[PDB]
C-alpha cells in the first residue's frame, strides 16, 4: 500500500498521477553495501486519493540505481544515468504489463553521470551537469569528477545533439536542482552553491540572474518546480555546513526576488528527494532523508508524503470535497440537474455506461 | 531469556550472563566464585536504587532488550561501604 | 475593464475581465461583452464570482491560502456548475 | 569493471576471492568464454583477466570448484550440446593472461551432462547427478530419459544418479562401490560438503522439483537419506546451499515444481536435524540458477541468478547484483574496518575501503 | 573458569575464559591465569570484551545478526587493538 522509505528516486508526474522508480535504503544492521530498490517495481501515487499502486515491469528493465533523472512527457518515461552497485551509467530507458524500452539513439550518447538535471521543451530533452568518469564543456575532477556537459536528445528521431553555448556556461555541479518555465532552463545550488542561472532553450543562450535581497542558503539535494509562469518554488536542501533544511522559498521570476514560504512540515526537513507539482495548486514531495546522508548507516530515509498549498484549489475540486465531506446528508436531499449543463459536461469528458454494476 | 550485564565494583568490571528468572540473591553467588566473598557482604545496585536478594533480575528491571551482549546493562556492587564505579578511560575526540 | 455575466433568473453580475477569465468557459466565449447562463441560478453564480475574486487574489500569495466556504446544500450545485465553467 | 548479467554461471572462491566465468543472458547469448571475473569479498570490487590456451567453450551449467587457488572445470552445455571435458585453470601464476588447460584424464569419464553438483573430499573431486545424453561407457548407476525431450531435442537426453570420481594427484576418474539407497537421478540440485559428509539437496526428477535431503558418506561409500522432523522449504530446482559452519548448511533460492521464483533463505542444522528460516532483507529479489559463496567473515555471496521463471527465456530477469547474507558473526577487525571505513569524513585496508560511493561528490 | 584482563590504566576486566579465546593473542599468553595489557585502554578493552561475548552468542545461532555498535571516536583505537589481539 506504501513504497519503501528511499532517496535518490525518480519521481515523473502527469498532473494526477505520480510515477516513482529506483533510489536506495539503509540496511537495518550497519555495513558498507548501499541497498538499491527493486528494478521490477514502478509506484504510482495518486494525487486526488493519496493511496498507490505497485505495478511489476517486464522487458528490458534498467537496472536498480540511484541518483537517476527522469521526465514525464506525454505519460511518457524518460530516464538516463545514475549509479549502481558497480558504477555509473549513461544508458538511456523509456517507459510508455507495461515494458521498459532500452533505445539505441543516434549521435554521441553523454558520459555516466548522476545527480543532474533535465529541461523539457518542445519535444527536445536537455540534460545538464552531473558527476562521473572521464568521457563541450568542462569536467573538473575531485575516479569522478562534476560536470558541465548540456547533452540535448530529441524525441522525434532519437539523436543526441549538443548545443552552442553562448554566454558564461554555470561552474561544474551535481545534485542542482532544474525547473522549466517556457523557453528558460533554470539551474540553482548544487555544488553548497547559491547562484541563479537559466539558459534560453530558444536561442541556446546562457544567463546568468543575480536576484536582489534576502536569498536562499546555498544548498544541495534541494528542490525546485515551477508552480506558476513566473513562481519557482525551492524546498529542502543541504547547507555547507551539512544543516538539513525544512524551509520553503517562492522565487518571482519578473520580479526576481525571493520570498520564504510558510508551512507545517518544518519539523520534517529533507534531502535528496523529489518534488512534482499537481493540477490542483500543490507540490508534492516523496521520500528523501532528514539525517545527514554522509553516514549512510545512520541515515533516516523517508517514505512520507508532504504537499505544499502553493496555490488555490480549483471550484470543481471545492466543491467536490463539499460532497465528499457531506455525503451522508446529501444522499438524502436532492437539488435541480439543468440537462444542458449535464449534457455540456459529459460532452467534454464523456460518460461510462457500465458504472454501478 | 538471557540477560548480559557487567557487575562493577570499583575498577573491577565483570562480564556475566544471566536470566531474567534469575534471583539477584543468585547473582551474588556467581560473585562469589569469583571474588571470594558470601552474598551477605555484598550489596548489588541498579543506576541508584538497591535490588532485595528475593527480585529476580527481569523484576529489578534487567529485561532481555536492553541487557544485549554488545551493550550489557550495567550492575554496581558494594562489599562489606559507599557503591563507586569509577568510569573508563575517554576516547580522544575528532 | 468589466464583464456582465447574466444567471438563468436575470440576476446581472459585474465582475472583473480578468476575475472572469478564472472560468476557461468564460474566456473562449469572450475570446475575439455579455455571457448568458440560461441554466445557472443566481445563488450558484454569486458563489461563483466570489470564487473568482478569492482565486486571482490568493494566487501566487505568500500569506496562507484561507479555505473557501461552500454549504452543503449548494455542493452538487457548484460543482456541476463549475465543471461546465472550468474553474 | 562490471560483469555482464548472467544465469547458469559458475563460482568458486578461496574465503576471500570470488572466481566467476561463463554462463548465458539474453539478447540467446553465452558470456566471452575467455573471460574471468574476480570478485575481491573485502573490497567488493571487480576485476577481469582475460584467459589463453585450451579455453573452454563458453558454456552454462558448468561444474566448477576451487581446490587450493586451482580452478577445475567439468561438464556444462555449451552451444552445441553437452560435453564431459575437464579444465584446469591455475590461478596462482603470474602471467598477465592465465592459461587454460584440458586435461586428458585417465580410465572412464562421466557422461556429457551440465546442472550437476560436487563434493571436494581428501585429493579427489566427487561428481553427482546431472542432466544430459545417454553414458558413452558402461557405468555404475542409473540414467532416466527425459520424456519430453525426445520430440522437442535434436538427441535424447535425460537424468543420472551416478558417482564419479576425480583423483586430483593422478588426474584419473573411477567410480566408487556405493551401499544403501541413492538419491533418484536429478539435475538442478545443490551439494554441500561437511568433512566426510557430502550434502544433495532438491533437484528436478521426471516431473517435479523436490525438496529431499541426502548425504553420502565419502568414506564408507553409505547413502543415507535425512528426513528432518518438523518444517522443511519447499521442493526446488536451481537453489544453492552452502556450508556455513561445521554443522550447519544455507540453503537460498531456488525454483518451485509450479515455476515459482524464490527469495526463501534456510539454515540446516546437521546435528539437530531440523530446519530454520533465515530473516534477510532479499525478500524482494528472489533467485534461481545463481550461485552462492561462502566468506571467510561469515558471509554468504549470492551472485547471478535470474528473478522470474527464466525458461521463458525473451522475458529472463538476469542479474549481476550482488546479494551478501550474514550467517555469522564478523571478526572485530573486519568490523572495525567497516566501522573506520564508515566515518573517512571523521577520522592500507581502510585506503582501499570499498567501491561505489553513490553520496560521494554531491 | 574466568580470565582477567588488565587495561592500560588498570582497569580489571572479568570475562569468561571460552569467551577470550576468541583472540588468537589471548590463547597464546595464556597457553604459555590473567593478562597484562599495558597499551590498550580500559575504554577499548570494555568494547573488546562485549565482542567477546557477542562473538560467542551469535555464532552458530542460525539467526539474523545483530548490529555490533561501534562510536567514531573509539573506531580507530579499536582497530588496532583489535588487530594486535587477532580476533
Amino acid at each position: 500500500a506504501c513504497p519503501a522509505e528511499r532517496s535518490g528516486h525518480v519521481a515523473v508526474s502527469d498532473g494526477r498521477h505520480m510515477f516513482v522508480w529506483g533510489g536506495y535504503k539503509s540496511n537495518q544492521v550497519r555495513g558498507l553495501y548501499d541497498f538499491y530498490l527493486p528494478r521490477e517495481e514502478l509506484w504510482i501515487y495518486n494525487m486526488e486519493t493519496g493511496r498507490w499502486k505497485k505495478i511489476n515491469t517486464e522487458g528490458d528493465v534498467p537496472p536498480s540505481m540511484s541518483g537517476s533523472c527522469a521526465v514525464c512527457v506525454d505519460r511518457v518515461l524518460y530516464l538516463f544515468g545514475g549509479h549502481h552497485s558497480r558504477g555509473n551509467t549513461n544508458k538511456f530507458y523509456m517507459l510508455d504489463v507495461l515494458q521498459w524500452e532500452r533505445i539505441d539513439c543516434q549521435g554521441i550518447p553523454p558520459s555516466s553521470k548522476d545527480k543532474l538535471g533535465v529541461w523539457v521543451y518542445k519535444n527536445k530533452l536537455i540534460f545538464f551537469g552531473g558527476y562521473g568518469y572521464l568521457p563541450l564543456g568542462t569536467f573538473e575532477f575531485d575516479p569522478r569528477g562534476w560536470n558541465d556537459h548540456v547533452h540535448i536528445l530529441d524525441t522525434e528521431t532519437f539523436t543526441w545533439s549538443q548545443p552552442i553555448t553562448t554566454g558564461k556556461a554555470p561552474s561544474p555541479r551535481a545534485a542542482h536542482a532544474c525547473a522549466t518555465v517556457g523557453n528558460r532552463g533554470f539551474v540553482f545550488g548544487g555544488r553548497r552553491m547559491n547562484d541563479l542561472h537559466y539558459l534560453n532553450l530558444d536561442t541556446w543562450e546562457w544567463n546568468e540572474l543575480i536576484p536582489q535581497g534576502i536569498c536562499p542558503v546555498g544548498r544541495s539535494w534541494h528542490s525546485l518546480t515551477p508552480v506558476s509562469s513566473d513562481h519557482l518554488f525551492l524546498f529542502g536542501g543541504f547547507t555547507t555546513d551539512k544543516q538539513p533544511l525544512s524551509d520553503a522559498w517562492t522565487y518571482c521570476i519578473s520580479k526576481n526576488e525571493w520570498i520564504q514560504f510558510n508551512h507545517p512540515y518544518t519539523e520534517k526537513p529533507r534531502l535528496w528527494h523529489t518534488a512534482c507539482a499537481s493540477d490542483e495548486g500543490e507540490v508534492i514531495v516523496f521520500g528523501g532523508c532528514a539525517n545527514n546522508l554522509l553516514v549512510h548507516h545512520r541515515a533516516a530515509h523517508s517514505n512520507e508524503i508532504l504537499i505544499f498549498s502553493v496555490q488555490p484549489k480549483s471550484l470543481v475540486r471545492l466543491s467536490l470535497e463539499a460532497v465528499i465531506c457531506f455525503k451522508e446528508m446529501l444522499a438524502n436531499s436532492w437539488n435541480c440537474l439543468p440537462k444542458h449543463l449535464l449534457h455540456s459536461v459529459n460532452q467534454r469528458f464523456g460518460s461510462n455506461n457500465t458504472s454501478g454494476s | 531469556m538471557d540477560v548480559f550485564l557487567m557487575i562493577r565494583r570499583h575498577k573491577t568490571t565483570i562480564f556475566t550472563d544471566a536470566k531474567e528468572s534469575s534471583t539477584v540473591f543468585e547473582l551474588k553467588r556467581i560473585v562469589e566464585g569469583i571474588l571470594k566473598r558470601p552474598p551477605d557482604e555484598q550489596r548489588l545496585y541498579k543506576d541508584d536504587q538497591l535490588l532485595d536478594d528475593g527480585k529476580t533480575l527481569g523484576e529489578c528491571g534487567f529485561t532481555s532488550q536492553t541487557a544485549r551482549p554488545q551493550a550489557p546493562a550495567t550492575v554496581g556492587l558494594a562489599f562489606r561501604e559507599a557503591l563507586c564505579i569509577e568510569p573508563f578511560s575517554s576516547p580522544p575526540e575528532l | 475593464m468589466y464583464v456582465k455575466l447574466i444567471s438563468s433568473d436575470g440576476h446581472e453580475f459585474i465582475v472583473k475581465r480578468e476575475h472572469a477569465l478564472t472560468s476557461g468557459t468564460i474566456k473562449a466565449m469572450l475570446s475575439g461583452n455579455e455571457v448568458n447562463f440560461r441554466e445557472i441560478p443566481s445563488h450558484v453564480l454569486s458563489k461563483v464570482c466570489m470564487y473568482f475574486t478569492y482565486k486571482v487574489r490568493y494566487t501566487n500569495s505568500s500569506t496562507e491560502i484561507p479555505e473557501f466556504p461552500i454549504a452543503p446544500e449548494i455542493a452538487l450545485e457548484l460543482l456541476m456548475a463549475a465543471n461546465f465553467l472550468d474553474c
